[PDB]
RNA sequence: GAACAAUAGUAAGCACAAUCAUAGCACAUAAAAACGUUAGGUCAAGGUGUAGCUUAUGGGUUGGAAAGAAAUGGGCUACAUUUUCUACAUAAGAAUAUCCACCACACGAAAGUUUUUAUGAAACUAAAAACCAAAGGAGGAUUUAGCAGUAAAUCAAGAA
């Protein structure tokens, strides 16, 4: 049985988002993809160093938004810059909210040499596709 | 093959700027050598790690000034707590052997 | 099984095509075959509309063939005809105006009727009966014989020649041993027809 | 076979020029034109060549420069395929001797199908009426 | 009848295969008797029109071109080979692929013959002169190409019931069979490695 | 902390390799060279094999760079051929995706 | 826990199915394939529970890791004539274990020996020459694969 990135049946109360709702055969068919950039296009430069950045990013906006984040990261990249997009559960008061914008893009934007932007998207709770 | 053909070759190379004078097979190496990026000096070779120790010197500290949080940090962390408290920890440096 | 099974199997043959208008069942037939919008498989490469095409030489080309080479074996196939074309040219030259009369130069005729006297009548099936595996006499089907036939031609005149000895040769010599009998595609051909007879009695296990 | 190039070698594996050749060296001065009484009648081949590619028919092509050039001012007389009464003429003569044994030989069906594969060139319609 | 599914859409409900079996088969009692006019409207709810059914093929449109007569295109593709034929109704007989002979072109008799095959089958032997261009594949699939090819650009210059038969012969249909891909944990994209039992 | 003392092995070695390039480069001229005397040739061929032995780039090893995987790795993304496949069946990685054909 | 001329079963969900891919259909192939089964495989991908080491079961440097009594799996090349060599696309010329008195000698050398070359700080690694030309003459019991552009044979490219 093919076990990878796949959320396995429940009795049936398990509360499942669009993406997880996927397995990897779906990519590029139904869901599609996370990131984007020129990266791994045919002639083209660097995939390894956007990977890594990649990574870094999930991990990093993981932990800076604890418990609010409410699906996985999108990575937009764009002619030098990284537009990060996501998806919050509203948790904290929007101070708390700001200050992280503000923290992050600052951070970021020093630690990578590159102009980022931050867009939150702001959800009631977790969107659900299926079961529940 | 003729002079004719010589001398015009070895005007072709003086012109663009390749080798002027007959090598070996064996020795334009030598060129090629200089021709080049040395392998050790490629940003592939020498930069292909990410600084590991930037990336968690940084998000520890940034834990620590309670900005990140790390999930994993604390899973090890509680662990480790409650394995000092039923009596086995890390042995403190000398003393574990001999006594 | 690129073709679904809604593909028909083409004809080939312009003489069917050609003079339709005195049968009726026919006429029917092949109304029904085009106007019921049916899909028909592409005409192979080796099959043509050729007036000169033998579909058993073909076969036999094809059974003699190893690898993938067409080439080689429609070679072999082409120089053994003319092989046994000239050496019943030899044969009729130095013949008398009654001999004359009686041999026959088409080599495809000799082919067929050679193929035609070495194809075996009866045949041999294992049956397991009470742990022991006995020999039974089995009547069979014609594309069975033919087959038999041909493959036995290929298996001896590739086998028992001896290695100056190019293919054409043997097989053009075999074809003509086997023309009038004697050859040992024949002697094997009676050594099945003996092993049939010798267990006759064993011919009632076959349940079929 | 008098100008071209050579397969044959010495014991050094080097290979040796048609020059090098006794026969060839002598077989060449009775082509120079230099004598009085006699003709030279000449045919440039591909069947039997060394190192001449299949298509090549030309005369130039296959001489090379040493070949057209010292072999001076000559006739050039083209030989082509059997025209249709040459074509018909030959397959009545097989028919005469009986040399075609296939029953659908003797329609004009079998002619046009000769023709057609042969592209009435004498050697294929020899090739191709000799397992017939 | 309708499907199924279509009268399931049509009831807002859902159905069963032996539902759907008796309606149908009452509808065939129906219409088996004398039919109202109330009652043709009634069954006929339950019609549906299949689409277009014909075979036959789309005559390419005969062509003149620069006080040239009769000359008809077609493009044969059969395996990784691709081949288009231009031939002239008004020329003798021969044929010209790739700017030589098809005898040079075509050593192999298989290849000459398949060539052959169209031409003798409408018996246009001797009747007209064709220029050819093939690419890819190896001798015989451009064989099968300019096969092909031929025979769709003959069908301008033929009687549009010896197209038919053209079709029956099974000259007009592309050869569908290709290279099936190797697969891996495989040899051959069939062929499989050697299995041990124990 | 690279992932594995191993890893931190590497880094030095890539390091020194990068260092002495130039030197490496600049003898291993004379070295590859008909050109010159046989009596230059051996005391360059001495002096390339003074230098330290971490810095000749055969003793590199390309590592998948999270997991410190020594091979099963693809050299674009410089990843195990694991975590390769952990990222791209979450679709991470973009314009990858699984293959049919 | 079904009987359709129907007798107690309705059921959402996940699988199958359908769709998607292989650049038009179709077919094929690919992909997909739940719940579980084998305490199946992997603490040496990484991460980890429990238990262990801590001037060592940790971290470095230098050099070594041999080898073939034997048994065996999978491959490669063969044992030749549907062949071998050369030219060259598929009509050629020659060779052809036997000739004969005498050697010499066919197919097979991928193996070894010598000399070179590539890569590398390091040649033991790969490649090309020349020499050498052995076993092998189509394989016991028993066994593997393949349903068509497949098997078979031939050519090429890539990953590291
Ligand atoms: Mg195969
Ligand atoms: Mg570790
Ligand atoms: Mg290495
Ligand atoms: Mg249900
Ligand atoms: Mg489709
Ligand atoms: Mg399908
Ligand atoms: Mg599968
Ligand atoms: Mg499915
Ligand atoms: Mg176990
Ligand atoms: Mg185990
Ligand atoms: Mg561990
Ligand atoms: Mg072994
Ligand atoms: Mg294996
Ligand atoms: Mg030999
Ligand atoms: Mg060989
Ligand atoms: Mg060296």
């Amino acid at each position: 049985k093919n076990r990878a990135a796949r959320v396995r049946v429940s009795k049936g109360d398990k509360p499942v988002t669009y993406e997880e709702a996927h397995a990897p055969h779906y990519i590029a068919h139904r869901k599609g993809w996370l990131s984007l950039h020129t990266g791994n296009l045919d002639g083209e430069d660097h995939a390894a160093e956007r990977t890594v950045e990649d990574v870094f990013l999930r991990k990093f906006m993981l932990g800076t938004f604890p418990g609010c984040l409410a699906d996985q990261l999108v990575l937009k990249r764009r002619a030098n810059q990284l537009e990060i997009c996501a998806l919050v559960l509203r948790q904290l008061p929007p101070h708390k909210f700001y200050f992280l914008v503000g923290y992050s893009e600052t951070l970021l934007s020093h630690f990578y040499k590159c102009p980022v932007h931050l867009h939150l998207q702001t959800v009631p709770s977790k969107v659900v596709y299926k079961y529940i | 093959l003729s002079e004719y053909a010589v001398r015009m070759s070895r005007l072709s190379a003086r012109l663009f700027g390749e080798v002027a004078r007959p090598t070996d097979s064996k020795s334009m190496k030598v060129v090629k050598l200089f021709s080049e990026q040395p392998l050790a000096k490629r940003k592939e070779t020498y930069d292909w790690y990410p600084n590991h120790n930037t990336y968690f010197a940084l998000m520890g500290t940034l834990r620590f000034l309670g900005l990140y949080r790390d999930e994993h940090q604390d899973f090890r962390d509680e662990q480790l707590r409650l394995k000092k408290l039923r009596g086995k920890g890390k042995p403190r440096k000398g003393e574990g052997k001999r006594a | 099984s690129r073709y679904g099974p809604e593909y028909k199997d083409p004809q080939i043959d312009k003489e069917y095509y050609r003079k339709p208008l005195a049968e009726q069942t026919e006429e029917e037939k092949y109304e029904r075959d085009f106007k019921k919008t049916q899909l028909i498989k592409a005409a192979p490469a080796t099959k043509t509309s050729s007036v000169f095409e033998d579909p058993v030489i073909s076969k036999f080309t094809n059974m003699m063939m190893k690898g993938g080479n067409k080439v080689l074996a429609r070679s072999l196939m082409t120089q053994t005809l003319e092989a046994v074309k000239r050496k019943q040219f030899a044969k009729y030259h130095a013949a008398s105006a009654e001999e004359q009369a009686t041999i026959e130069r088409n080599p495809y005729t000799i082919f067929h009727q050679a193929l035609k006297n070495c194809e075996p009548v009866i045949g041999l099936v294992p049956i397991l009966k009470g742990g022991h595996f006995y020999q039974v006499p089995v009547p069979l089907a014609d594309r069975r014989r033919r087959f038999l036939a041909m493959k036995w031609m290929i298996a001896e005149c590739r086998e028992k020649k001896h290695r100056r000895v190019l293919m054409p040769e043997k097989l053009s010599q075999e074809l003509l041993e086997a023309f009038h009998n004697q050859g040992p595609v024949i002697k094997r051909k009676h050594d099945m027809h003996k092993m049939a007879e010798a267990n006759r009695a064993l011919a009632h296990y076959r349940w079929w | 076979a008098l100008w071209g190039r050579t397969t044959l070698k010495r014991e050094d594996k080097s290979p040796i020029a048609p020059e090098e050749l006794a026969l060839i060296h002598n077989l060449r001065k009775m082509v120079k034109n230099d004598w009085q009484g006699g003709a030279i009648v000449l045919t440039v081949s591909q069947t039997g060549s060394l190192f001449k590619p299949r298509n090549a028919y030309l005369p130039q092509e296959l001489l090379g420069k040493e070949g057209f050039d010292a072999l001076d001012p000559f006739i050039p007389i083209l030989v082509s395929n059997y025209n249709p009464k040459e074509f018909e003429s030959c397959i009545q003569y097989y028919l005469e001797n009986n040399w075609l044994q296939h029953e659908k030989a003797h329609t004009e069906e079998g002619k046009k199908e000769l023709l057609f594969l042969s592209n009435r060139n004498p050697g294929q319609l020899e090739r191709l009426c000799a397992y017939l | 009848w309708l499907i199924k599914e279509e009268l399931e859409e049509m009831l807002v409900e859902k159905l069963s295969d032996q539902d759907y079996a008796q309606f149908i088969r009452l509808l065939e009692r129906l219409s088996a008797l004398p039919c109202g006019a109330t009652e043709e409207d009634f069954v006929n709810r339950f019609r549906r029109s299949i689409p277009i059914q014909s075979k036959k093929q789309l005559i390419e449109p005969l062509q003149y071109d620069e006080q040239g007569m009769a000359f008809s295109r077609g493009e044969g593709k059969r395996k990784t080979a691709k081949a288009e034929v231009v031939v002239y109704g008004q020329g003798s007989g021969r044929i010209d692929v790739n700017g030589v002979d098809y005898l040079l072109y075509f050593p192999v008799t298989q290849d000459r013959e398949q060539l052959m095959f169209p031409l003798h089958f409408l018996d246009r032997l001797g009747k007209h002169d064709m220029t050819c261009a093939v690419s890819g594949g190896g001798r015989s699939a451009q064989a099968g190409a300019v096969r092909l090819a031929m025979a769709r650009a003959l069908c301008s210059f033929v009687t549009e019931d010896e197209v038919e038969w053209m079709r029956q012969a099974g000259l007009l249909t592309a050869d569908p069979r290709v290279r099936e891909r190797k697969k891996p944990g495989q040899e051959g994209a069939r062929r499989k490695f050697t299995w041990k039992k124990r | 902390y690279y992932v594995d003392w191993k890893m931190l092995r590497d880094v030095k070695r890539r390091k020194m390799a990068y260092e002495y390039a130039d030197e490496r480069l600049r003898i291993n001229s004379l070295r590859k060279n008909t050109i010159l005397p046989k009596d230059l040739q051996e005391v360059a061929d001495e002096e390339i094999a003074s230098l330290p032995r971490d810095s000749c780039p055969v003793r590199i090893r390309n590592r998948c760079v999270m997991t410190s995987r020594p091979r099963g790795v693809k050299r674009r993304w410089r990843l195990s051929r694991i975590v390769f496949r952990h990222l791209a069946d979450h679709g991470q990685l973009s314009g990858v995706q699984r293959a049919m054909w």
